[PDB]
């Protein structure tokens, strides 16, 4: 038994080996306790403001919407220390580790963004951090690996399986099963086994809370829709959370379309996958007809999770939130468009959310609509990838 | 409902024997070579079998079994082919208990209830789902009981009382007693006086306890029986012999025979 419901409808659960259940039940009690602790909240709030840079800006985009009736605001999580929203929840998770007496930190990473945030959080709070990463990702994210190593972290390449993110996720839980008495597994998205989807949501929910306050201030009304890209669901549920009971506000999550849903080479399990059991949860998954878990594809290395957070799958099923996809070419174009017209270089991840907002604007240019896009990260890490693409053409 | 576990333990009791149960991955390093590896194991003295179905993300297995899945995956092995193998094995050995080591998604993939019906159709005796804890087991054990399959539950070394009474009441066939923490591997051995766990398992009328993980020496099979367990499971040790003798099929079976002969001999009165 748990203190909190591990399920969002039919989705979620705690599908881990029996040996890891005490580790999970310990993590849940620490969370419920820390959530009632004002001195935990004070410490959390202080690291967010004075170390991470919160509150982040809410930038209006007059240029990009000119000639239409759309008003577009960007939630500037790209200005957060570390360059992405990942920093928010690692600071809370690392405080949770110390509250439990834990000394070490386990982390998985694909794009390297979660690994960098885990490293910086560990350096700040005096925790020994080891990071697992697929060997194919390590070779492709040598900048982020070097940053992680610069910040004192051990980067362990995983050659198991397909040597990508799902295999690093496996190696972290393997590590955790024997080391949980001293180490804390700092899961990097709003997925995995309970209590992680609840914990990661509550540690990212300041994104939406600030957006609500900042939009009531600037516009005097709630947005018509908030739009966020969805890898595992961390940044999207962080934005959605404070709006779920404002039923007039649309919740739009964007999954990577890859080369196209028709081509099979995408990463949109919520809408174009099949429910399975993996990574300790019941959730939609990219899987073979046999039940083997395959890889996502996206131009965006951060949207490479083969599944999705269970609360998103739940919110989809009750019709509260909507989920679309955006192809690689659509994201690259939105990337280009924000660079030339607002002087902001977005992450290829967040470029998917922006690309759908541009589509809502362009397909119906006379529609009066107040849109907010969650800019989950800055795109300085992607200029090399964008360069090689348009060098291969024009 | 056959009672292949219930009977094996009664017979072993009357011979005051212990059970030795080897584990292998199905189709490692190939269907035909795997079929005659299992035949060598049963012939060398194995009392029961636990067989793994290759899965892409074996989050409970250490490197040795991880390699076994990839060797199997390089051979074209599928869950469908594995069930044709299980049917052949049962057609050759009617009395030996056959248990499956499953990961949840392979069971849930096209209906939990249909997976357990297939096991009964092929003669499988028990199923342990590695990533389904007792707290999430209800649809699995209910489907298993409806098809005369015994649901196997891991009793970890850190177990408290509520778990042990759950494992005792929900499980059938045998109880998987974990030797240590962590994942699979002959490398790490190191029991944790399971003596008391085995007693309250017996006090709670649980199914006979087999100790597994890290069992790689005959002295461990002897020690386990003396502690109160009904026998020992050894997986990576078997898998390591296969992995070492890949280019020597006839010597692979030869050492496989000599290992099982040793562990089984450590188990008798
Ligand atoms: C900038 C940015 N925006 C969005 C995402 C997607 O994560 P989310 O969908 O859980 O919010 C990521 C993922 N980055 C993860 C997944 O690989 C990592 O381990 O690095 C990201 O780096
Ligand atoms: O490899 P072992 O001996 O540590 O035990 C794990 C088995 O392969 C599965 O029960
Ligand atoms: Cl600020
Ligand atoms: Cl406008
Ligand atoms: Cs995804």
């Amino acid at each position: 038994t748990t203190l909190l419901n591990p399920y969002f409808g039919e989705f979620g659960g705690m599908y881990v080996p029996q040996i890891l259940m005490p580790a999970l039940n310990q993590l849940e009690e620490a969370f419920v306790s820390a959530q009632k602790d004002p001195e935990f909240q004070a410490q959390f709030a202080d690291l967010l403001k004075n170390y991470a840079g919160r509150p982040t800006a809410l930038t209006k985009c007059q240029n990009i919407t000119a000639g239409t009736r759309t008003t577009l605001y960007l939630k500037r999580e790209d200005l957060l220390h570390g360059g992405a929203h990942k920093t928010n929840q690692v600071l809370g998770q690392a405080l949770l580790a110390k509250r439990m007496g834990k000394s070490e930190i386990i982390a998985e990473t694909g794009a390297g963004q979660h690994g960098v945030a885990s490293a910086l959080a560990s350096a700040l709070l005096g925790l020994k951090c080891r990071i697992y990463m697929g060997a194919k990702d390590v070779e492709r994210q040598s900048p982020n690996v070097f940053r992680m190593r610069l910040m004192g972290a051990e980067v362990i390449p995983v050659h198991s399986g397909s040597a990508t993110l799902k295999d690093a996720c496996n190696e972290a839980l393997r590590d955790w099963s024997g080391s949980y008495e001293t180490a804390h597994y700092m899961l990097g998205t709003a997925a995995g086994p309970h209590p992680y989807p609840t914990i990661v949501r509550e540690f990212q929910r300041m994104i939406g809370e600030e957006t609500k306050a900042q939009i009531l201030d600037k516009e005097g009304r709630l947005p018509d829709a908030v739009i966020a890209c969805v890898g595992g669901g961390s940044n999207a549920i962080g934005m959605f959370a404070d709006f779920i009971n404002d039923t007039s506000v649309g919740l739009i999550g964007v999954e990577p379309g890859g080369h196209g849903i028709e081509t099979g080479e995408h990463g949109a399990p919520l809408k174009h996958g099949r429910v399975g059991i993996y990574f300790g949860m019941k959730a939609p998954m990219m899987q073979t007809a046999d039940g083997q878990i395959e890889e996502s594809y996206s131009i965006s290395a951060g949207l490479d999770f083969p599944s999705v957070g269970p609360q998103h799958a739940y919110l989809n099923s009750i019709g509260r939130a909507d989920y679309v996809s955006i192809t690689d070419d659509e994201a690259l174009e939105a990337f280009k468009t924000l660079c030339r017209h607002e002087g902001i270089i977005p992450a290829l991840e967040s470029s998917h959310a922006l690309a759908h907002a541009l589509k809502m604007m362009r397909e119906q240019p006379e529609k009066e609509q107040l849109l907010v896009v969650n800019l989950s990260g800055r795109g300085d890490k992607d200029i090399f990838t964008v360069h090689d693409i348009l060098k291969a053409r024009g | 409902h056959m009672e292949r576990y219930e009977n094996l333990f009664a017979q072993l009791n009357d011979r005051r024997e212990g059970a030795f149960v080897p584990f292998v991955t199905l189709g490692d390093p190939g269907i035909e070579q795997s079929l005659k590896i299992i035949d060598t194991l049963i012939d060398a003295g194995a009392d029961a079998l636990e067989l793994g179905v290759p899965f892409s993300d074996p989050l409970a297995d250490g490197p040795t079994i991880q390699n076994a899945n990839l060797r199997a995956f390089a051979a074209g092995v599928t869950p469908a082919q594995c069930f044709e193998m299980l049917a052949l094995i049962r057609e050759k050995h009617p009395t030996i208990p056959i248990g499956l080591l499953m990961y949840a998604n392979l069971v849930f993939n096209n209906g939990i209830d249909a997976f357990y019906a297939r096991c009964e159709q092929v003669g499988v005796d028990s199923v342990l789902v590695a990533d389904v804890p007792v707290e999430e087991s209800a649809p699995f054990r209910q489907a298993a009981l409806r098809h005369n399959i015994a649901p196997i539950f891991i009793c970890p070394p850190n177990a408290d009382d509520d778990l042990l009474r759950q494992v005792a009441s929900y499980g059938r066939g045998y109880t998987y007693l974990l030797s240590r923490s962590g994942v699979t591997g002959a490398e790490n051995r190191g029991a944790l006086p399971l003596h008391h766990l085995i007693e309250k398992l017996k006090e709670y009328h649980a199914a006979p306890a087999l100790q597994g993980f890290g069992i790689s020496s005959p002295e461990q099979v002897s020690a386990a029986v003396r502690a109160g367990a009904a026998g020992a499971i050894s997986g990576s040790a078997i898998v390591k012999i296969i992995e070492k003798n890949l280019a020597s099929p006839k010597q692979m079976l030869a050492e496989l025979r000599s290992f099982v002969s040793a562990m089984k001999a450590a188990s008798r009165a």
